[PDB]
């Protein structure tokens, strides 16, 4: 049923973000592991630190080495090699001391065995004697007894299972390592990298390619998890991979496979992309939900599955501190790495999901201004210019004949200010905004002010609650002023102009005309709103602005866009944030200040709060225009000006956020042996910097680049730079 | 109509005077928002060379260097085969290699471009009908980029043998010692510089005209080291977040990354003169 | 060092009196005097 | 070879050196090197201005910077030692 | 001339007094 | 102004500040001395010029 669809020319962002970020956090857990496991070869609490002699065993005098299985709740221990000075010499009572990593519940936790190296005995030996060092975890007791000869003895005052159980989760078997399994880390993560690249392409090549059967599945059911598409396909996408999986796996149980991996996560890399560079924006959140489901069903079903199915088809002092010390650090590195890698996906599908639509944006703006002469409008002065500009090119651009998509009749609402501008005396030109007074919030008549009966034609229209500030040179307006649409018809608005220059509209009282109207653009679906500001300072001064903001209406209503999924995958990442940071806060106690450490988590916290929220509001703002703008649609011209504004702040928090993403990773990056005396160097003369230049800003300010040709830190940092290679590279 | 897309004009001159033939084209492109976008270019290809005695000359160079790529690659592979079977330490033998790849590349493509002049022929039998030449210009630009690119390449190569006297080892050793640590730190400098580049891209990217593309973004931000920048579209662009990064990219940029690579290279220029005139001092 | 930690606390208690007395020296009330004398004063129209 | 015939800034070999030498003092156009190659023609001025100004101008800097340590040392250590 | 000489001297005798007036100031510790 | 500039070289009692201070003092001489070497190549590059 394959079709060898999609000769079409395109690009999918999602997909490739997707399989570059699973290729990189491999990349970079490779090495991680690669360092674990470089001293798990070195090495190969649960009691006392008491000899361990023998009280209870005699006759057979000779060498053998026991180990104590000390089994407990998530803490395996294993067994330990029993040795001594003297070779364990015969006829003596064998004393020692060894205890695993495991830290169990204080209950009856032991499962002994004895070696038949030889001869064995008849009896068994009582315990090895511990009572309290630090733990006091396994229990030491006598059995005067044991099981058959040359076996286990019965270590009492699901085995199976246990034994086999999260090192053979594989998902969660990375930092489980038995310490003498041959099953080392670089195998545990070769097969979790390629899992997930399978997973990708099968559900990938499900919506892309095989999507046709018998016109089978719609392709147009909802995003949501209803049963339905995103949900089943995950399920049964997960069952293909296990063959090839499996196969892989036992493989690994010679080199071979070390390359097949590769192979196949390559061409499913290569398969995905191909197959999803023609997918709609309405697959790739399905996709994305598709494959996350899943991995969550497999590993959370089925790794438990085939653990249980293996388990019952089987039933039937200095150098050890310092070097036990740094596999927590590892597992802290291993732990974190994983949620920094899905915080910086998710950051790049909030931010670079649509950079076609960037770019369809740019050029959709630079042809508006373009063809409304922007040049000629910017260089006005006269008061009185703007009619010929609006008669020449403003008209024949909004009705035309077949063209300009205009989405909503223009206007040109104004402000009044009802006091006479004082022309500008002659002078040196003075660059200010000056006689400036109150405004107009008054209702007049044909002509101008004369209340007759009740209201005339021109009211004041009063602002609403979300409608924008226009920030202009002189003050901040809003969205509140005299109206005045400009008809529906290149016939009647040459008449409402004529009327509007024939009884004084604008008048020497003005302050701005504050031309607006929106724009549409199907081919790359882009809407774009554009205003035109005037200013007056004075009698016949004016000032001109104009604003062209193209942004996508994207509604709230619209059901499970990417948007909404970014926006509370984001809100999911601050609130834990918050969590943790709360806790340390409450552990620790107070008095943390004069650091990074809150003072930087709470920034963190706050930014990734406030892009989600922002978007959000943005969507909302979005759905409220639209739905306005449905219900009538002739003569009403409903702004979408406050929606574009929106959309601005969320793409520069959203970029603000990656930015400060690849900084901590470029600071992280200091992990290498011969590189970390680039952040450490920094790290101690970056406050000096700093002093030194607010030092100096500050003498160039009481007298009224600074650096650029004195190079004052190069001494700094070389000073800095020695000391620490100093303190390095010798010691 | 509404519906067209490109529009292309092309034709092609002579000059008798100096053998040397010009293709013109001219492009205009409609893009879907509207607007007109215009672009054009003027290639003079030459195809009747052997003319004159100069020709036949640089005939017999291009054949003397035929042989001479043909001596290099031989004795690069007779080197290759029996010793030093790993050979790649060293960084003057995949110097050797990418040389001799681009010049194989350049001797291909000017034999394609060279036996496939079959047009011209066309053309002279009826004269009245479009030359199609357009193919050639392609490949004479494709031709000179690879040209260009191997004669940048020999130049760095002629640096194996500058290091007759004492005074020109000692530049060497340091160079080759603070290798490792400026790819190290350029590793760094160029993951801030890419940071801010994609931050410009999406806040600059749609209003300036200079953030327009990523390369835009990273061409300009390499203008701004120059001191080429105007200050001005960036504030109109933005008066909040327009200023701020322009102030924070000068700052970091200049001051600690600038300095950070002078302290690198210093310190071991100053470590290996100092380790030779002890050595020098001590024998 | 006590007698130049105690000199060098008092001269910066002096430098800052006599901060403080330049400060004063530039009060209010004569900025609002000097923008009238310079706009109004000697400089106004004729007539209407 | 590359800007050579549509640039007039390379026109020839000399004008190439004093272009470079200008671009040193940032006074390049660089909207004409983009429009005359859209590739290998960035490559160029990205390259040259990074290893030029940092390499060169900084080895060029320290070499002056230790020359002048050892002589002062060397010239504070002939005195006050006879 | 002006330029890579000059402008590297001014900077060598900013480093080298620089320098001279920290190593002045550390060797001041533990007597 | 020579207040605030003497407050600003009285505010310098952490070490950094110190330190810059001393540094500059320290080869005022030399700095005025390299500018007599500097100033006689301009003028002979300014005359050539001419």
């Amino acid at each position: 049923r394959f079709v060898f669809p999609e000769p079409t020319a395109d690009v999918n962002y999602i997909v490739m973000l997707t399989c570059a970020v699973c290729l990189v956090t491999y990349m970079v857990m490779a090495a991680i592991l690669h360092k674990l496991d470089q001293l798990d070869a070195s090495r190969g609490r649960f009691k006392y630190e008491i000899l361990v002699k023998t009280g209870w065993g005699r006759g057979s005098g000779t060498t053998a080495h026991v180990g104590i299985m000390l089994y407990g709740v998530d803490s395996r221990s294993g067994h330990r090699h029993l040795d001594g000075d003297r070779a364990f010499h015969r006829n003596s009572l064998d004393i020692f001391r060894i205890a695993t990593p495991h830290s169990l519940g204080s209950v009856w936790k032991i499962r002994v065995w004895h070696d038949n190296k030889g001869l064995s005995p008849a009896w068994f030996l009582q315990h090895v004697i511990v009572r309290d060092l630090q733990t006091a975890r396994s229990a030491f007791f006598l059995v005067n007894d044991w099981l058959s000869v040359e076996t286990e003895a019965n270590g009492g005052l699901v085995a199976e299972l246990q034994r086999g159980f999260f090192d053979k989760h594989i998902w969660l078997s990375i930092w489980d390592r038995p310490p003498r399994s041959r099953f080392t880390r670089i195998q545990r993560a070769t097969c979790c990298v390629l899992l997930i690249c399978l997973f990708l392409g099968a559900n990938a090549v499900w919506y892309g390619a095989v999507g046709d059967s018998a016109y089978s599945t719609g392709h147009v059911s909802r995003l949501s998890p209803l049963s339905v598409d995103t949900v089943a396909v995950g399920l049964v996408s997960s069952v293909v991979v296990y063959p090839v999986y499996l196969a892989i796996l036992f493989l690994f149980r010679a080199s071979l496979a070390h390359g097949l991996s590769l192979l196949l996560v390559a061409v499913a890399v290569a398969v995905s992309g191909w197959v999803g560079a023609s997918f709609p924006p309405g697959v790739s959140v399905a996709w994305l939900l598709s494959s996350s489901a899943s991995f969550l069903a497999s590993f959370l079903g089925w790794e438990p599955l085939k653990v249980l199915l293996e388990a019952l088809y089987f039933s039937l002092l200095f150098l050890a501190k310092e070097e036990a010390r740094k596999v927590k650090r590892l597992h802290g590195m291993l732990r974190s790495l994983l949620v920094y890698m899905l915080f910086l996906l998710v950051t790049l599908l909030a931010s670079y999901g649509d950079a076609s639509c960037h770019g369809h944006a740019y050029r959709l703006q630079s042809a508006i201004k373009q063809e409304l002469h922007s040049r000629a409008f910017l260089a006005i002065t006269r008061s009185e210019e703007l009619w010929p500009w609006m008669a020449h090119v403003l008209l024949p651009y909004v009705h035309g004949n077949q063209s300009s998509p205009e989405l909503g009749p223009p206007r040109l609402r104004q402000v009044r200010l009802q006091e006479a501008l004082y022309p500008d005396p002659p002078g040196p030109r003075v660059h200010t905004c000056s006689a400036a007074g109150g405004f107009s919030t008054s209702d007049y008549d044909v002509g101008w002010e004369s209340p007759h009966n009740g209201s005339g034609t021109w009211a004041y229209s009063a602002p609403d609650l979300l409608g924008a500030w226009s920030w202009g040179s002189c003050a901040v307006y809003d969205s509140g002023g005299y109206v005045q649409e400009l008809g529906l018809s290149l016939e009647e608005s040459r008449d409402r102009l004529r009327f509007l220059q024939l009884h004084n509209w604008l008048d020497n009282r003005s302050r701005a005309v504050f031309l607006e109207l929106t724009r549409y653009s199907p081919a790359v679906g882009l809407h774009a709103a554009v205003t035109l500001r005037l200013e007056f300072p004075a009698a016949g001064r004016a000032l001109a602005a104009l604003s062209v903001r193209p942004f996508a209406l994207r509604r709230l209503s619209a059901g499970l866009s990417l948007p909404l999924l970014t926006s509370v995958c984001l809100l999911l990442f601050a609130v834990h944030f918050a969590v943790a940071e709360a806790r340390t806060w409450h552990r620790e106690g107070r008095w943390r200040v004069l650091r990074l450490g809150a003072w930087a988590r709470w920034l963190l916290v706050a930014l990734t709060a406030a892009t989600a929220l922002v978007r959000l509001a943005q969507l909302g703002a979005a759905d409220r225009q639209w739905t306005r703008f449905v219900r009538g649609r002739p003569r009403r011209f409903t702004s979408f000006d406050q929606v574009a504004q929106l959309s601005s702040a969320a793409r520069g928090l959203a970029a603000s956020l990656l930015f400060l993403l690849l900084v901590k990773a470029a600071q992280q990056l200091r992990f290498v042996r011969q590189w970390s005396v680039f952040g450490k160097t920094l790290c101690r003369a970056l406050p000096e910097l700093l002093g030194v230049t607010l030092g100096l800003v500050v003498l160039g300010v009481a007298y009224a680049r600074l650096w650029g040709a004195l190079r004052l830190g190069a001494v700094i940092l070389r000073w800095r730079y020695h000391a620490l290679r100093g303190e390095l590279y010798r010691p | 109509d509404r519906g067209t897309r490109a529009t292309f004009i092309d034709f092609s001159v002579y000059n008798a005077n100096i053998n040397l033939f010009c293709v013109v084209r001219l492009l205009v492109e409609f893009p879907a928002t509207g607007g007109v976008i215009p672009s054009w270019q003027f290639q003079p290809l030459k195809l009747i060379r052997y003319v004159t005695t100069f020709d036949f000359f640089l005939a017999a160079c291009e054949i003397i260097f035929c042989f001479f790529i043909f001596y290099y690659v031989v004795e690069e592979i007779l080197e290759i085969r029996i010793h030093k079977l790993h050979y790649f330490r060293s960084f003057w033998n995949c110097l050797d290699v990418v040389i001799v790849v681009l010049s194989v590349v350049a001797i291909g493509i000017n034999i394609y471009r060279t036996s496939n002049v079959e047009v011209l022929l066309q053309f002279l039998e009826d004269q009245n009908t479009f030359p199609n030449f357009e193919h050639l210009a392609y490949w004479q630009i494709q031709f000179n980029n690879i040209a260009a690119v191997t004669v940048f390449f020999v130049w760095i190569k002629l640096f194996k043998f500058i290091n007759f006297n004492r005074t020109m080892s000692q530049l060497s050793t340091t160079m080759s010692r603070c290798a490792k640590d400026l790819f190290g730190f350029a590793i760094m400098f160029f993951i801030i510089f890419l940071a801010y580049a994609q931050l410009a891209y999406l806040v600059f990217g749609t209003q300036v005209d200079d953030f327009s593309t990523f390369q835009e973004c990273i061409f300009t931000q390499f203008r701004i080291i120059l001191g080429d920048i105007n200050f001005a579209e960036i504030e109109e662009a933005n008066r909040v977040l327009g200023p701020i990064y322009f102030t924070t990219f000068v700052f970091f940029m200049f001051f600690i990354l600038l300095n950070m690579f002078l302290a690198i290279i210093n310190d071991t220029y100053s470590e290996v003169k100092s380790d030779l005139a002890q050595q020098k001092a001590e024998m | 060092l006590k007698s130049v930690l105690r000199e060098l606390v008092t001269y910066l208690l002096f430098l800052i009196v006599l901060c403080i007395l330049t400060y004063g020296m530039m009060s209010s009330n004569v900025y609002y005097y000097t923008r009238m004398m310079s706009q109004l004063f000697l400089d106004t129209p004729v007539s209407k």
